[PDB]
């Protein structure tokens, strides 16, 4: 099985400038057979370059691919605001097919604190018999952000979840939601339900909090 | 060259699922035609493929012995069926054809072709709308809903009938230890706006028929 | 390798 690395997994860069994406192949790829895709979230991946270097018609001529043996590189000579996607490196010199783990190229922009928000659970939620309190982190770069839940300042575990938007095609920031939830029984016995954030942006952490 | 494939489907753990992709333009019998799967959050993985005329199949070590890949000429259309299926099989799965350089139908190997996506949940859960709960506002508020306990995907979610998209966040679904989706939706407004203005969350969960527009207040 | 066998075949279906 042949082994593609892309490497850097993410690229942050700003719009205008140029991105040289790697794919480092553990063998060397059959005739390079290797090509290139787009994806952004939500559709279907888009062929960039095949055969290593050709370009098929519809594709802006920005994209470029070279190299040859294990060593392959995509080129965007001047990333468009719609080049701001991941890039997938497949190689077809043999029966077995394999693909690259992608590259994310994302937009740079200035260090961004989240602001964070947290919500108690809905009477209504509560007359059924759980309680989910939600925290939200918003709009905040880099990515990079972390919840801990502490009820009566024990650190929880296992009951939480948490997911994050893409980055948004205005501010380039992030935002994340976290979902602590217990049955109301549970929930009953706590008094003081926090959000401590952790991120770049911040010095140090910042919890918020409410007393049930 | 368009390919069209069946619809989302659920499936039970050790079950099989078959998806179809129907091309329609150019030549089907002398083009390969592959099936490259993605996993919530993951890359891409080619899982096999046919070339029609020839009945000749290539499945990825991975997958052989759980995967058959056929084509019928008569209607342009390709299937892809794994069996003993498993919660790390819930995907959206692509089919894909090689592209043509030139005038004269010369194939290329690399995919230039691609379905719209199958998204199949391998799953033992039952078809189950969201209860929706909002998340009241404490010179910036946030508010927002929260959709909790359905199942399957998808649901969508606007705000004000499609009237207010600035500073909305609608968040990717977690899955539950229950199997159950739940997912969130919020927005950030003036302070100043809370007395006055009011902000409803429009939720459809078309599997369900679940259509609730709830007004979110402080 | 499976991805050029329909080279091949068009190469060889051609007149
Ligand atoms: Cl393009």
């Amino acid at each position: 099985e042949i082994v593609l690395t892309q490497s850097p997994g993410t690229q942050s860069l700003s719009p205008g400038e140029r991105a040289t994406l790697s794919c480092r192949a553990s063998q060397s790829v059959g005739n390079n057979k290797l090509a290139w895709y787009q994806q952004r979230p939500g559709q279907a991946p888009r062929l960039l370059i095949y055969g290593a270097s050709s370009r098929p018609s519809g594709v802006a001529d920005r994209f470029s691919g070279s190299g040859s043996g294990t060593d392959f590189t995509l080129t965007i000579s001047r990333l468009e605001p719609e080049d701001f996607a991941v890039y997938y490196c497949q190689q077809y010199g043999q029966s077995l097919s394999t693909f690259g783990q992608g590259t994310k190229v994302e937009v740079k922009r200035t260090v961004a604190a989240p602001s964070v928000f947290i919500f108690p659970p809905s009477d209504e939620q509560l007359k059924s018999g759980t309680a989910s309190v939600v925290c939200l982190l918003n709009n905040f770069y880099p990515r990079e952000a972390k919840v801990q839940w502490k009820v009566d300042n024990a650190l929880q575990s296992g009951n939480s979840q948490e997911s994050v938007t893409e980055q948004d095609s205005k501010d380039s920031t992030y935002s994340l939601s976290s979902t602590l939830t217990l049955s109301k029984a549970d929930y009953e016995k706590h008094k003081v339900y926090a959000c401590e954030v952790t991120h770049q942006g911040l010095s140090s952490p910042v919890t918020k909090s409410f007393n049930r | 060259v368009q390919l069209v494939q069946s619809g989302a489907e659920v499936k039970r753990p050790g079950s099989s699922v078959t998806v179809s992709c129907k091309a329609s333009g150019g030549s089907f019998s002398t083009y390969a035609l592959s099936w490259v799967r993605q996993a919530p959050g993951r890359g891409l993985e080619w899982m096999g493929g046919v070339i029609p005329l020839l009945t000749i199949t290539n499945y990825a070590p991975r997958f052989q012995g759980r995967i058959t890949i056929t084509a019928d000429r008569s209607t342009s259309t390709a299937y892809l069926e794994l069996n003993s299926l498993r919660p790390e099989d819930t995907a959206v799965y692509y089919c894909a054809r090689e592209g043509t350089t030139g005038s004269g139908g010369k194939p290329i190997g690399a995919f230039a072709h691609w379905g719209q996506g199958t998204l199949v949940t391998v799953s033992s859960a039952s078809t189950k709308g969201p209860s929706v709960f909002p998340l009241a506002p404490s010179g910036t508020a946030a508010l927002g809903c929260l959709v909790k306990d359905y199942f399957p995907e998808p649901v969508t979610v606007s705000w004000n009938s499609g009237a207010l998209t600035s500073g909305v966040h609608t968040f990717p679904a977690v899955l539950q230890s229950s199997g159950l989706y739940s997912l969130s939706s919020v927005v950030t407004v003036p302070s100043s706006s809370l007395g006055t203005q009011t902000y409803i969350c429009n939720v459809n969960h078309k599997p369900s028929n679940t259509k609730v527009d709830k007004k979110v207040e402080p | 390798n499976w991805f050029d066998i329909t080279n091949w075949l068009w190469y060889i279906k051609k007149k």
